[PDB]
């Protein structure tokens, strides 16, 4: 018979014993009856059973046969001890297939959620919430888990990002935090943390500086989860980006009345946050040839703001800006909001219907590899703000790009911007207490036993001296390789 | 103030000293206790010796009256457990914060001065035979410190 | 190489400083660091006093270590 | 929550526990991942030798509470 | 025919200081931000002859308390 019917059967025979007790035997041979049976039909086989049924049942999620294993199990004697293990390695053993493998990566999260949601769904049906079972559920999982560096930190860090952001309307306020609350259950686990925060906050910063984020709420959810799993100094750099961006608002009221005062304002309705450069993203500036009307533009800001607080010093970030361009086109007018590299470019295509993209780069500035990254948004995007000569994906260049004045979208404002030592000093004195007497040789063959990390023979004698000296340790008056146990 | 004791409590939490650990010991927060772990290659390796910390009502501008509450073996340092740094006393700075104190001390654990000392039965010993010193203070950290 | 070292005022502040290096420029970079006088200065390390006529070397000092900086004292 | 368990070296061991859990499973999470079995701990929290029945939640521990760990070589 | 004209913009810029924080050391607060008592509610920043940074409502107490800097051992003068 197989497990799953098989425990049935043992499950019928024990009440038919149990039975016949009732029937006409003596209660007083109530115990060593079912003692009895129970040993020959579960303790004999305890290994037997649990390989042939336990990694196949749990695979298939059988809720009654694992309660009614566990619950028979629980009658031998070391019995609940042997399921502990062979469920245990199978954690394990089918946890390290969900992370192990690099191909699965943008199946991981999900995969690590759901295996989590469905062996606490198990611990709360079949093995009654044995904290026993919980806590080698919590310590199995901190294990696999870690067997891949850094990498299930980024794919959880690049799984919040998901969640949160503006395209998740599918998932309602209440259903969000639910499943947040599951991820800080599964972003305990992880070792790597500090690697977490870096990967969480470069897209936090994404997040902040386009506007993308679905819930402000659910924002401030997240890192009042942070803040109380890991104290506010692993989230005292995030929560500074907040204030610069609830700071810059402020500093956008005082900021527009002065232009209102003045008699000259540009027609370029203006708005810059302001970030403390500690906190935020590492940028690199990079120069580029903003127009007799842009360039003003900052300097009355930088005046403005250096003028209201003293000691500061404002240097831009061209490449998280992004500008609007109403155009002409022939079938009506579109909006385009652009990053900074796309304005400028976008300002290369009107005066000439193309230009080269050579001609481009010396009229702005930036890095070619970036600039191709920009021409690429402009001609092989959904909007074809450009027809590329020759027409393909990639950029090259010898391309004279051509404006699309026949450009139709659906749309009206559009968007292209998608493009040790104490330790073998503790073991030593540790091992020495125990046995009060011991050479050389085995003290050290133990030690890399007990410790887990490499051990030099010139290191490991440092700290034998070291500790004869301290006199924890102490040689044979004839002896030297035998040591005994001072205190 | 208070706000200067928060902030060296804050600014402590978040980035602690090495081997000295100091918080409030129950509701008022002019009452600390400390911690100096043995600073190591000292006779006072392993050691856990605990202060007291009593913070006057102007602390910036007025020394932290600390104490030892763990019976040390110092020429610096009474039986009663009373310390006689001159920063504490005469030289008081308030740039200097409980964390530095603490370290301060912990670094005079290694490096007493037995000219002038507070405890000169001690000092005799200690200027005349720093081998038998090194002993006593062992014997001191052992069945005091440990 | 380089080592960091806690400043009184708070600051962290990092040197950039070679094993062979004697402590008697250590705290001449702390002075033209920061500037307090190269008697003043009393760097810690484990509790320890960093003499001046010594080298990091000396006191067993690494890569990505801290050096504590307080007020001159005595004893009493 | 997340307490940070700094020895003498400055070396940070990372330690998760939940604010319930009594100091005893404090030094058991510390043996897993720094190998010193519970008996050789002493841990001081901001001042104060933690006793081994005390639950964590008595010492307002909070994220990122650094310890100190400190080997009691005897350890019984 | 020809037309280069923008219509609107953002942009961000990132702040950071002339030359560092100077941390004030009697009252452990930020330059700007004001001094520590002076915040329970024109605390100005007085310098002395080393440089050093301290707020006036701090420097001129310990000064009451103290002629001399508490970072360095010299005396106190502004510029
Ligand atoms: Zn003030
Ligand atoms: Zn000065
Ligand atoms: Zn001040």
């Amino acid at each position: 018979r197989e497990v799953p019917e098989y425990l049935n059967h043992v499950s019928k025979r024990l009440e038919e014993e149990g039975d016949r007790v009732i029937t006409y035997l003596d209660h007083s041979t109530q115990k060593p009856l079912i003692a009895c049976v129970e040993k020959q039909l579960l303790g004999e086989h305890l290994t037997a059973i649990l390989q042939k049924g336990l990694d196949h049942l749990l695979d298939e999620n059988r809720v009654p046969d694992l309660a009614q294993m566990y619950q028979l199990f629980s009658r031998v004697r070391g019995g609940q001890q042997a399921l502990l293990q062979h469920w245990s390695e199978y954690i394990k053993t089918f946890g390290t297939a969900i992370v192990i493998n690099p191909e699965k990566d943008k199946d991981m999260v999900q995969d690590l959620l759901d295996f989590k949601d469905k062996v606490d769904h198990v611990i709360e049906v079949c093995f009654q919430k044995n904290e026993r079972f919980v806590n080698l559920m919590k310590e199995s999982f901190e294990t696999f888990i870690n067997k891949r560096p850094n990498k299930p930190a980024e794919l959880i860090a690049k799984h919040v990002d998901s969640k949160l952001r503006a395209g998740n309307k599918e998932a309602t306020d209440e259903e969000l935090e639910r499943t947040l609350d599951k991820i800080m259950i599964l972003f305990r686990f992880i070792h790597g943390k500090d690697v977490f925060e870096a990967f969480y906050k470069k897209d936090l910063a994404k997040r902040l500086l386009v506007g993308k984020s679905a819930s402000v709420d659910a924002e401030k959810s997240m890192l009042s989860k942070l803040k109380h799993e890991c104290g506010a100094a692993f989230t005292s750099k995030l929560e500074g980006m907040f204030k610069d961006m609830e700071l810059s608002k402020d500093i956008m009221v005082h900021f527009k009345q002065h232009m209102q005062n003045q008699s000259d304002s540009g027609p370029i309705d203006l708005t810059v946050n302001i970030l403390t450069m500690g906190y935020w993203p590492t940028y690199t500036p990079m120069e580029v040839h903003l127009t007799p009307e842009m360039i003003k533009l900052q300097e009355v800001f930088k005046a403005f703001y250096l003028g209201k607080h003293s000691g500061r010093k404002l240097q831009w970030q061209t490449t998280l800006g992004h500008a609007v361009l109403k155009a002409e086109f022939k079938e009506g007018k579109k909006e385009f909001q652009v990053s900074l590299f796309q304005t400028l470019v976008l300002l290369m295509f009107n005066e000439g219907d193309g230009f080269s993209f050579e001609e481009i780069k010396m009229a702005t500035g930036i890095e070619d590899s970036e600039l191709r990254r920009t021409l690429q948004s402009l001609a092989c995007g959904k909007a074809r703000v450009l027809i590329k000569s020759p027409k393909g994906k990639e950029v090259e260049d010898g391309d004279k790009f051509i404006f699309n004045g026949e450009f139709k979208h659906k749309l009206f404002r559009i968007k292209i911007n998608q493009i040790r030592q104490y330790q073998i000093d503790a073991a030593i004195v540790r091992i020495m207490k125990m046995r009060k007497t011991l050479g050389h040789n085995l003290l050290v063959s133990e030690l890399y036993n007990q410790l887990k990390f490499p051990v030099k023979p010139g290191d490991l004698k440092k700290r034998i001296e070291s500790l004869i000296d301290r006199d924890y340790m102490e040689r044979d008056k004839d002896n030297p390789n035998q040591y005994h146990y001072v205190a | 103030a208070l706000k200067r004791i928060h902030k060296e409590l804050n600014d402590l939490a978040r980035d602690p000293p090495a081997q000295c650990s100091a918080g409030p010991v129950g509701d008022d927060m002019f009452h600390w206790q400390a911690t100096i772990m043995g600073p190591n290659d000292s006779p006072y390796q392993g050691g856990v010796f605990f202060l007291t910390i009593h913070f006057p009502t102007d602390y910036p501008f007025k020394p932290p009256k600390v104490a030892f509450t763990t019976r040390i073996y110092h020429p610096n340092i009474n039986s009663n457990g009373s310390i006689c740094l001159d920063i504490l006393r005469s030289q008081w700075s308030p740039a200097l914060t409980i964390s530095k104190v603490l370290l301060s001390i912990c670094s005079l654990l290694c490096d007493p001065n037995p000219d002038d000392p507070l405890v000169p039965e001690i000092a005799r010993i200690y200027k005349t035979d720093r081998e038998k010193y090194n002993r006593i203070a062992r014997e001191w950290t052992q069945k005091y410190a440990m | 190489m380089q080592i960091f070292v806690k400043t009184l005022t708070g600051k962290t502040i990092t040197l950039e400083v070679e094993p062979s290096d004697t402590i008697e420029n250590v705290k001449a970079k702390i002075q033209d660091k920061e500037g307090i006088p190269p008697d003043q200065q009393r760097l810690i390390f484990a509790g320890k006093q960093l003499e001046d006529g010594r080298t990091l070397s000396d006191y067993n000092i690494q890569k990505e270590s801290t050096l504590h900086l307080v007020l001159r004292l005595r004893g009493g | 929550m997340l307490i940070k368990v700094k020895t003498l070296t400055g070396k940070e061991i990372e330690i998760d526990i939940e604010p319930t859990d009594k100091v005893e499973r404090i030094k058991e999470r510390v043996e897993e991942k720094e190998g010193i079995p519970p008996q050789q701990q002493r841990l001081i929290y901001s001042g104060k030798q933690m006793n081994d029945e005390k639950t964590a939640a008595d010492y307002k521990i909070l994220g990122g509470s650094v310890l100190h760990l400190v080997l009691a070589l005897r350890g019984g | 025919k020809k037309r280069f004209e923008v219509k609107k913009w953002n942009a961000v810029a990132l702040w950071a200081w002339d030359i560092v924080v100077d941390n004030c050391a009697i009252c452990r607060n930020h330059i700007m931000d004001l001094c520590i008592e002076c915040q329970a509610n024109e605390c100005t920043v007085a310098w002395g002859v080393c440089n050093h940074a301290f707020h006036f409502h701090c420097i001129s107490r310990w000064l009451k308390t103290r002629q001399v800097c508490p970072l360095d051992n010299r005396e106190w003068e502004f510029q």
